[PDB]
């Protein structure tokens, strides 16, 4: 289409996220629209504008003087802001919308006191699985997928205990294998 | 009135219940730049210079006319079904250039003050109708929200052909034949 | 090269 | 703002579906899109004043309609496997900003023989984590379900919680080398040690599975994988 | 007579340009049959009812932020944007007029197929200007982006008289002078 965006982008939680968008062939009668889509949801309208600067309760949009590029400013990136952001153009003439590749924004929290450890949770009375928990590691630790067919490892998940302002990362591994051990079940 | 060096009607939108029929066109200084064929979904510019450098999406006309259809039904109810008043059209026939016997020319039949915008404009070579060489413009707007229409007839001037422009309109009692 | 627009007709109040 | 029904749908080849959409109150324009990972966001049709105003490039078996109250329906006949997508509805006042709804996730299959409800189990926190971090992490596991039409939530003492909860955004395939592979989903609930060590606190992991309706034919020996709720619970322990 | 009933609706998005791009004004007109009942004037910035038929429309359109903002922005997205294309096409179109004198006792100077509309025609009898017996039609719009005008002169032609028609047009560097002599 008329817009190009970086396919992926990272941002630290609590800081401002500046999302770039290039659209050199834009016309004078075309608005710049910004949408985002959280996984397993529909697209969410954010902001739009014709020239220069526009703001609302959700973000700020800054279009350059020559209108060949624009920036979506997310004032204080939150964990909820992790989504795919689409920068599009529209005449606002009642025609269809055209989405491009979009920018997959990943909001990564900073763990102030990393204490990486691997635990084994108590087995359920049902299920033959032995679940392992890799938790309290920094946001830069890679969690690879399972190399064994009978072992299953999840991706990095960030939970926020908002009452205590405490965030932690976690990954889960399980298997029904006979001698499956949580020691180095991850890697 | 409004004083201006140039007046452009970037949106002459029309929709009426007889038909029903609509029309979309852009004008500049009283001349028609293009019209959108609402049945074919096609922009038809009126000059080669326009077809070379200018672009207009026919979907914009289909979107606007659909709104006028919705607006018409709303204002019909609000006005207690106040119908349109049929006006008396004024017809004038003339040639595009001084007619010289033997040199091809073009007759111009100007039908002015048309309202409602529903009219039949046809030519007559002697007392019989003409088919070849007949073309007309779209309904062109006027400041009083009436319309005028122009029909053209290419012809070879001869000493035995006496042409007529037959105009049929609801504001008239009989078809108006203007002679040339 | 670029499509030009006309005026947008605003909708009436009827549902 | 915009609501769509149903949320999830399972159908076989040759069948037809009808998707409903309610625009934002006061909006007159309703647009229908099809979203796929391969083709992206593809436009179907847009309706205004009970009439189709803009048309896409989908075949005639994709049809729509708008009613007097601006609510819109969409029909797809003789469904095909490639019609599996998220069908989005976008409302506009008439021509301006379009606001999308949640969408209907449609999956078209060759047969319903591979549809399974999930098995849900809760795993109690580790005594080692409690004594080392003064926090307790409960892990919920929903395994062996197909398709991926599930909604997991945690319930503590009768109230749904969101704080200290992390559910995997994308489930993993139990047998990735297969196209009819079941899925597994994990969720974590982390509370303080003293909250978990209180036997008066009740913890429930609930998974809402969207499966077959009452009209779908079923001949296999196992129980019909109808839309159901599967859950697992645990009391706190001192 | 036996004319069918008809209900007409018109919408006109009109732009008024002055001093090139310095002065621009947008006036959209909502017309039922031939009655303009509501309008938006960019000099005003809001919709206004013109007849008692459009208070409901103006109040609704002014209460909808999306409609008012889109209409306010159309001064730039419609009027100013499309005018830049007029500078490159319509505002440069020059079609030079054809001047012909035909006897009719009346003498008709035909100035045909010219663009733009600015035209100047004067009659001269033996290099002396004639004004008392001169009739000129209004500017005749041919409808094909060309104009036409007919300037007639009542004459009592003597011998040796040279009637001339002087025509000036923006597409011409020099005036066009066409002569006529009686037989
Ligand atoms: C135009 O077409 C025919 C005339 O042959 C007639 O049926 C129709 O009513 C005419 N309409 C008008 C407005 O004269
Ligand atoms: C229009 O043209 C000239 C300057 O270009 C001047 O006589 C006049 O004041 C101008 N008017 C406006 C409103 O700019």
């Amino acid at each position: 289409m008329k817009t190009t965006q970086p396919p992926s982008m990272d941002c630290a939680e609590g800081r401002a996220a500046n999302l770039p968008c290039n659209h050199s062939t834009i016309s004078g009668n075309e608005y710049v629209y910004w949408y985002r889509q959280i996984h397993s949801q529909g697209p969410q309208y954010i902001i739009h504008g014709l020239k220069n600067n526009e703001t609302n309760e959700m973000a700020s949009l800054i279009i350059t003087e020559d209108r060949k590029s624009s920036t979506l400013i997310l004032p204080h990136a939150t964990l909820r802001d992790t989504a795919v952001y689409y920068c599009i153009v529209s005449h606002n003439a009642g025609n269809m919308l055209t989405f491009g590749g979009g920018t997959r924004l990943m909001v990564k929290p900073h763990i102030q006191n990393p204490d990486p450890a691997v635990y084994q949770l108590r087995d359920s009375k049902s299920s033959d699985k032995s679940v392992c928990l890799f938790t309290d590691f920094d946001s830069q630790t890679n969690v690879s997928q399972s190399k064994d067919s009978d072992v299953y490892i999840t991706d990095k998940c960030v939970l926020d205990m908002r009452s205590m302002d405490f965030k932690s990362n976690s990954a889960v591994a399980w298997s029904n294998k006979s001698d499956f051990a949580c020691a180095n079940a991850f890697n | 009135d409004i004083v201006a060096d140039h007046v452009a009607s970037y949106g002459v939108n029309l929709y009426q219940s007889y038909g029903p029929s609509g029309q979309y066109s852009h004008e500049f200084d009283g001349d028609e730049e293009f019209y959108v064929d609402l049945e074919r979904k096609e922009t038809v510019w009126q000059l080669p210079l326009f077809r070379r450098f200018r672009r207009f999406d026919p979907q914009f006309a289909l979107t606007n006319i659909a709104v006028l259809k919705h607006n018409l039904n709303c204002v019909i109810k609000r006005s207690n079904s106040t119908a349109a008043t049929n006006e008396v059209p004024e017809v004038t026939v003339f040639s595009k250039s001084p007619v010289t016997l033997g040199q091809p020319n073009t007759l111009i039949c100007l039908v002015d003050n048309i309202f409602p915008p529903v009219v039949n404009i046809t030519w007559l070579s002697n007392g019989h109708s003409v088919t070849e060489g007949v073309s007309e413009t779209s309904f062109l707007s006027k400041s009083d929200h009436s319309f005028f229409k122009i029909s053209y007839l290419t012809f070879l001037p001869s000493a035995d052909e006496i042409y007529d422009c037959k105009v049929e309109h609801w504001g008239l009692d009989e078809p108006l034949l203007k002679h040339w | 090269g670029q499509v030009e627009l006309g005026g947008g007709s605003s909708p009436e109040t009827c549902i | 703002g915009v609501t769509q029904t149903p949320r999830y749908l399972i159908k076989t080849r040759g069948q037809q579906v009808t998707l409903s959409c309610s625009p934002i109150s006061g909006h007159r324009s309703v647009s229908w899109y099809q979203q796929t990972p391969g083709q992206g966001l593809q436009f179907l049709f847009e309706y205004f004043s009970e009439t189709q105003r803009n048309k896409g490039n989908f075949p005639g078996r994709f049809s729509g309609r708008q009613f007097s109250n601006s609510r819109s329906e969409m029909n797809v006949s003789t469904l095909e496997l490639g019609d599996s997508a998220l069908y989005l509805c976008a409302s506009s006042l008439e021509r301006e900003t379009q606001y999308f709804g949640p969408g209907t996730r449609l999956l078209v299959l060759e047969d319903l023989k591979n549809v399974f409800p999930p098995e849900v189990a809760v795993f109690e926190p580790s005594e080692a984590e409690i004594s080392h971090t003064q926090k307790a992490t409960l892990v919920c596991l929903a395994t062996g379900f197909f398709p991926d039409h599930v909604e997991l939530s945690w319930w503590v003492n009768g109230k749904e919680v969101h704080s200290g909860v992390c559910t995997d955004p994308q489930p993993l395939k139990e047998q990735p080398a297969l196209n009819d592979s079941r899925y597994a989903l994990s969720s974590r609930l982390r509370v303080s040690a003293t909250f978990w060590q209180n036997p008066r606190n009740h913890f429930r992991c609930q998974v809402q599975f969207y499966g077959l309706s009452e009209n779908d034919e079923w001949t296999q020996d196992r129980a019909k994988p109808v839309t159901q709720i599967v859950s697992a619970e645990a009391w706190g322990r001192a | 007579r036996d004319s069918p009933e008809d209900f007409v609706y018109q919408f006109k998005g009109m732009c008024y340009f002055t001093n090139g791009t310095e002065r621009v004004r947008l006036v959209t007109r909502y017309i039922y049959n031939r009655e303009e009942y509501a309008r938006f004037d960019s000099d005003v910035g809001v919709y206004r009812a013109v007849t008692p038929l459009g208070p409901p429309a103006a109040e609704y359109w002014n209460s909808q932020k999306e409609v008012l903002e889109r209409t306010r922005a159309e001064l730039d997205t419609v009027c100013r944007h499309n005018y830049q294309l007029e500078l490159r096409t319509t505002l440069q179109r020059r079609v030079e007029p054809t001047v012909t004198i035909s006897p009719s006792n009346l003498l008709v100077c035909s100035v045909t197929d010219f663009y733009p509309a600015q035209i100047k025609v004067r009659w001269f009898r033996n290099d002396q200007e004639e004004t008392t017996g001169v009739v000129s039609t209004p500017l005749i719009r041919n409808g094909d982006w060309t104009f036409q005008i007919l300037v007639m002169l009542e004459m009592t032609p003597q011998r040796g008289d040279v009637y001339t028609c002087h025509v000036e047009h923006p597409s011409l560097q020099n005036p066009i002078i066409v002569e006529w002599r009686a037989q």
